[PDB]
């Protein structure tokens, strides 16, 4: 298991904001925390260096204001995103010295937006399998749609019979966008979840789709006609069919 | 309070009345590391004084040494002083040109 | 023979006064000093880097001044646990030995009140032949922090070599520099009624290698009674070399100083007639 | 201090073996080479470590062929699974100060023995406005197109896993809100028509 927490795992902010992440190791103290930084598909490039005591040790080509860090105590480094604007949204992951090298944090996944009425939480549906199918292979494959969401913060996952299944499921690794030409685009995702044809043919089998949706906070300020787009769960539901 | 300073005074060159010149105190041997040590002209004590840093052995009794500029003179008596645990009084180790 | 010796000195007054100083010694020469009040290591040589690029020896600084803080914790709760009563005294020494003939040997010595308590041999803590009770239950904690001895490992087998071989190289000429002595002869306290002190004194020689005898012709005098070889503050060296004898009997003594110095012309001081 | 890996992708069937590549450059005498996987939630784990003074590597799948003189650190992973496929990343440390290469996606494919590629129309939701087609039960080799039309929306192929049964397969998603969509011209910038089957 992991060691090194970090707080929070996601967070959508406004664009001149600062933005506070924290890392703590748990159980253990630390004197040293390292701080990467993962653009979408890079690698991870290291930061900075928290250390109790001294000021933190930058590396060459990062920019010292845009990030303040703190070495608080011997369990816990935070790190700021002073004023951040779309450009600085990316992953943010610490480190600790120790075991057979460094023990990772699970890493903060940071969206910054110019605009929060850009949050949009996503609709859900499901979409029962084909006859032909079931008759072709004695498969029944059922889709899942979850769309029109930003950002793409989405945990999608299916539920038989009030239970979360692994076994025949397949979701998308990463999300569509709706318009791939527009900056601030709606995603989209998809998941099949395949039983076999008398699995399905039971009418007293439960399916549903749940797409955990990570949004806004109580904390933030909303003035739009529609509901806040806070963090919640979207479903979509069926029954088997004889 | 395990092990007692040995007191080494001597000079970098010969002895020369009116000639400017370097008074050495080796204190070594000694252990805790605790030690209070003063060069002295007739019984009080120079404020220009200065030292190696603290160090050891391999038996790992500790050794420092303590230097001043000074300028021999007959009539003149200079000594060292030291003070450490193992210690009854401070005891004090006159220079002797010879 | 140039080995690099890393010295500690940690004095705990109390659990809440403590001070930790260290040095470093490539052979004779102090090369490294690190005062308790201070966040970085000075360099007493212009060499004292050795071939260490600005980024690694920044590793090394990181490394020393977390050891610092994290010596200091450990020794504070190991005396608390174990019921060590202050004032408390650890000393260390480690460091490393550069042989171009065959491979390269370290160390790391642990000192508690002067005394041997443990070493590091190979990948782990060893406590010393007769050591308190107490150093064995340390030694079990020690060993669990496999990521605390593989890093004194990395230090001693791979990162020393790597220093010391950088610092003969920047530091050739220092190391290869001689500086002659100066002798002087002075008669000491008497010895007995009518016998005399003969006294040679021998100062400013660098290397600390000498061979300082009172001579009669080419006939060595086992009654020469060497002193220690003691420092002066410019890193030369002093020595006294006495001798008993009788009052007539000094006339035709000689004091004889051999140094690499010297340029085949070793130092005669007659005994004045 | 600079780590390289010049693979960018890697495909690989299951069962069979992957050699990833990595190349370092590092000033130190002595140091530890890391080998990662990054999960798809961004999560960092821990393959294995080689030691510069070590003898090779080896923690069950997973080996490295630790070349000295050349700086080179591959990783071999051995009767690959399905969830082997992961970006993995190499990294070169001292003191836990871990330096990573660019990164390499492996993609490990199943072994089809049986396939039946077949376009199907999923049965519409009385909440959405979209038709789905489903492609299914083709072979791991075939690579699946994006759309052309901007109001049709193409997933890539996905491979799901029926545990109880041993039966792996690979599937593609198309949806679209417009009617001139069917699922007879849906995918046809992936497949052959007449090799494919397209129920009545
Ligand atoms: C090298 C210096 C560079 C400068 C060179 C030039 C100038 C030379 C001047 C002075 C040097 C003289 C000192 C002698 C050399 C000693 C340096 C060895 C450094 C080894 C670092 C080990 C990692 C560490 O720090 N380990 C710590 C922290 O570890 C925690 O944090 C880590 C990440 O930071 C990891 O997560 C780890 O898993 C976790 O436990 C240990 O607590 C501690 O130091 C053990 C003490 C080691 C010495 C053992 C001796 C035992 C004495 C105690 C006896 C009992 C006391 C009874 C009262
Ligand atoms: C923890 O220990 C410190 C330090 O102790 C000192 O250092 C050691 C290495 C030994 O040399 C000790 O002899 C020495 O005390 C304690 O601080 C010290 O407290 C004493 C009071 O007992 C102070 O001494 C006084 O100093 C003034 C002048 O400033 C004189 O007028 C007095 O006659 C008296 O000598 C001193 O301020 C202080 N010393 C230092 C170096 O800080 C500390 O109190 C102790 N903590 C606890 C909780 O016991
Ligand atoms: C401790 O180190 C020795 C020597 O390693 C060399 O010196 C280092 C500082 C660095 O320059 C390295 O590149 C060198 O390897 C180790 O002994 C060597 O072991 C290797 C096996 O990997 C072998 O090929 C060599 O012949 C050995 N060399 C010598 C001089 O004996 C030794 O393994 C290390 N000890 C441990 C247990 O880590
Ligand atoms: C030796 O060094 C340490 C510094 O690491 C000193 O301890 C700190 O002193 C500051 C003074 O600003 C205090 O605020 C802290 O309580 C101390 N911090 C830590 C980390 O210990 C120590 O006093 C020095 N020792 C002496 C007596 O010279």
């Amino acid at each position: 298991g992991a060691v090194v927490s970090q707080h929070p795992s996601r967070v959508i902010s406004k664009s001149g904001t600062s933005v506070k992440i924290e890392c703590r190791s748990l159980d253990f103290q630390a004197t040293t925390m390292f701080w990467y930084r993962q653009f979408p598909k890079q690698s991870l490039m290291l930061m900075a260096t928290s250390n109790e005591g001294s000021k933190a040790t930058y590396e060459q080509g990062v920019e010292k204001d845009k990030f303040l860090i703190n070495h608080a105590s011997l369990t816990l480094s935070t790190l700021t995103v002073t004023s951040a604007h779309p450009e600085d949204s990316s992953f943010y992951i610490c480190s600790a010295p120790g075991g057979v090298g460094a023990f990772f944090g699970q890493g903060t996944r940071l969206t910054v937006v110019e605009d929060l009425k850009n949050v949009f939480p996503p609709e859900v549906a499901v979409f029962e399998p084909s006859e032909a199918e079931i008759s072709h292979t004695q498969k029944a494959t059922l889709v899942c749609l979850a769309t029109g969401f930003y950002p793409d913060h989405v945990e999608l996952s299916w539920w038989v019979n009030g239970k979360e299944v692994h076994s025949g499921v397949c979701t998308d690794p990463q999300p569509l966008k709706e318009q791939p030409a527009l900056n601030d685009s709606r995603y989209a995702l998809s998941s099949r979840l395949r039983v076999s044809a008398t699995f399905w043919q039971n009418p007293r089998n439960h399916f549903r789709c749940q797409v955990q949706f990570y949004g806004l906070s109580e904390n933030d300020e909303w003035t739009q006609d529609r509901a806040k787009p806070v963090t919640q769960i979207v479903s979509a539901e069926a029954w088997g069919r004889a | 309070i395990q092990r007692t300073p040995k007191i080494q005074v001597y000079s970098r060159h010969p002895a020369e009345n009116g000639k400017s010149n370097f008074l050495n105190c080796y204190v070594s041997g000694f252990h805790p590391s605790d030690i209070e040590v003063d060069l002295l002209k007739n019984g009080e004590r120079i404020e220009k004084v200065e030292h190696s840093d603290l160090s050891f052995s391999k038996d790992w009794s500790f050794y420092l040494l303590y230097y001043t500029e000074f300028t021999p003179t007959e009539k003149d008596e200079y000594a060292c002083r030291v003070n450490h645990v193992t210690l009854s009084q401070p005891k004090i180790v006159k220079w002797d040109r010879d | 023979l140039f080995p690099l010796r890393c010295l500690q000195i940690s004095s705990f007054a109390n659990s809440s006064w403590t001070r930790t100083d260290g040095l470093a010694w490539l052979g004779e020469l102090q090369t490294h000093s690190w005062s308790n009040d201070s966040d970085t290591v000075r360099s007493l040589k212009p060499w004292s880097q050795g071939t260490f690029s600005d980024q690694q020896w920044e590793t090394l600084q990181h490394i020393f001044r977390v050891y610092r803080s994290s010596f200091t914790r450990d020794v504070k709760e190991f005396a608390k646990m174990l019921r060590l009563s202050y004032p408390l005294e650890l000393q260390v020494s480690a460091g490393c030995e550069v042989h171009p003939g065959n491979a390269s040997n370290n160390f790391f010595h642990v000192a508690f009140q002067g005394k041997d308590i443990l070493s590091f041999q190979g990948t782990s803590w060893e406590p010393t032949q007769e050591a308190p009770l107490w150093v064995n239950l340390a030694i079990q904690v020690l060993n669990q922090d496999k990521w605390t001895r593989e890093t004194v490992q990395w230090l001693l087998n791979g990162t020393c070599p790597q220093f010391v071989s950088g610092l003969l190289e920047s530091g050739k000429s220092e190391l290869k520099k001689q500086v002659k002595p100066k002798a002087w002869l002075s008669r000491g306290p008497s010895p007995g009624p009518g016998r005399l002190l003969l006294v040679c004194h021998v100062s400013g020689f660098y290397p600390k290698p000498v061979w300082v005898k009172w001579m009669r012709g080419e006939q060595e005098q086992q009654g020469t009674q060497p002193g220690d070889i003691l420092p002066n503050a410019d890193e030369t060296w002093y020595l006294r070399a006495t001798l008993d004898v009788v009052a007539g009997e000094a006339a035709g003594l000689s004091c004889r100083v051999k140094h690499s110095s010297l340029e085949g012309q070793d130092i005669v001081l007659y005994w004045p007639r | 201090q600079k780590v390289t890996q010049a693979q960018s992708s890697v495909s690989m069937p299951v069962r069979k073996a992957v050699t990833l590549n990595c190349l370092y450059e590092t000033s130190w005498w002595s140091y530890y080479i890391f080998w990662y996987k990054q999960l798809p939630s961004k999560e960092m784990i821990f393959l294995i470590r080689q030691g510069s003074d070590e003898q090779n590597a080896k923690s069950g799948r997973y080996s490295v062929n630790f070349k000295k003189a050349a700086k080179s650190v591959a990783l071999t992973i051995s009767a690959l699974q399905l969830e082997d496929s992961a970006k993995y990343f190499c990294a070169l440390g001292v003191t836990g100060k871990l330096t990573f290469g660019q990164g390499t996606i492996l993609t490990v494919h199943p072994n089809i023995q049986n396939p039946d590629p077949a376009v199907y129309q999923l049965r519409d939701s009385k909440s959405s406005d979209k038709s789905v087609c489903l492609f299914t039960d083709f072979d791991s080799q075939t690579n699946v197109s994006q759309s052309k039309d901007s109001d049709v929306y193409i997933t890539d192929k996905c491979v799901l896993d029926m545990r109880s049964m041993d039966f792996k397969s690979n599937s593609a998603v198309a949806w679209s809100n417009k009617s001139d969509f069917a699922c007879a011209n849906a995918f046809n910038n992936s497949i052959i028509p007449e090799d494919t089957f397209f129920p009545s």
